[PDB]
Order: C-alpha cells, then sequence, then structure tokens
C-alpha cells in the first residue's frame, strides 16, 4: 500500500547490513573470550587466515 | 379481575465472561484499507 | 391447603455427591476437595 524509491531501498539494505556485520563482530568476538575461559587456551584459525 | 398482583423485583442472568485476550494480547486495533493483509517476518541468522 | 413454591433454583445447583467419587471413597491424605468446590462454583449465578 506504500512503496519507495529502490534508493531508499539501497539506504534500508545499507543500514541492514552494518547492523549485520556489527551483529557479527560481536558475536565471533566472544570466541576468543570462550577459548580463553573454557580451556585456558585458544585457536585463532581459519581460512583467509 | 379482583387480583391485585403486587411484582417484586427480578434478576438478570449476567455471565461469567471477560475478554482477557484481546485487553492483554491483542491489545492494539488496526482498520483495513484493503481486502487481504500479509503478516511478514524477517528471519535474521548471521554468521 | 398446600401451596408449593418453586423459587427458581435450578437443579445443577442442588448437586448431590452419589456416585463412586463423593468424598468417602477418596484417601483423606492425597485428595483436594477444592477442586469439587470450583467444578461445583462454575454454576453460581454470582459470587460465593
Amino acid at each position: 500500500q506504500n512503496l519507495a524509491d529502490p534508493a531508499y531501498r539501497r539506504r534500508r539494505i545499507i543500514m541492514q547490513n552494518m547492523r549485520d556485520e556489527e551483529l557479527a563482530i560481536a558475536q565471533v568476538e566472544e570466541m576468543q573470550a570462550v577459548s580463553a575461559v573454557l580451556k585456558g587456551k585458544y585457536t585463532m584459525t581459519g581460512e583467509a587466515f | 379481575m379482583y387480583t391485585t398482583a403486587q411484582l417484586l423485583a427480578a434478576n438478570e442472568q449476567k455471565f461469567k465472561f471477560d475478554p482477557l485476550f484481546l485487553r492483554l494480547f491483542f491489545r492494539e486495533s488496526y482498520p483495513f484499507t484493503t481486502e487481504k493483509v500479509y503478516l511478514s517476518q524477517i528471519p535474521g541468522l548471521v554468521n | 391447603d398446600p401451596v408449593e413454591v418453586d423459587m427458581g433454583r435450578s437443579e445443577e445447583n442442588n448437586i448431590t455427591q452419589s456416585g463412586g467419587t463423593e468424598w468417602s471413597k477418596r484417601d483423606k491424605s492425597t485428595y483436594d476437595p477444592t477442586d469439587d468446590i470450583e467444578a461445583y462454583a462454575l454454576n453460581a449465578s454470582g459470587v460465593v
């Protein structure tokens, strides 16, 4: 009933994608803490690294 | 004809019914302008 | 001369515990009679 331009749709996609990347950072950030105070050891290993 | 009937109060037979559902769950109301209505949801799962 | 009065009571307000479940065919310790109380209080036609 109320559309918009793909330009503001592009803005929405940009904001959503920023949100997703921030969430992914916050989530992957806890991996090292989990390893650290879960074993006293940690593995920073993954493809492209 | 000589009857002299004196009428007293009546009952109500009221019911035990309260919404509890539009009053607790469906609290916000929306009229319609179209015939159909969608209900979209965004499933988010980052990696 | 006899004068009969139907006060307006409904039969479902005139329950008899008759059956296999009144109160004495139960364990006094394990059973809670309040269940019967609400089962009978539904047709109360107001607060009791």
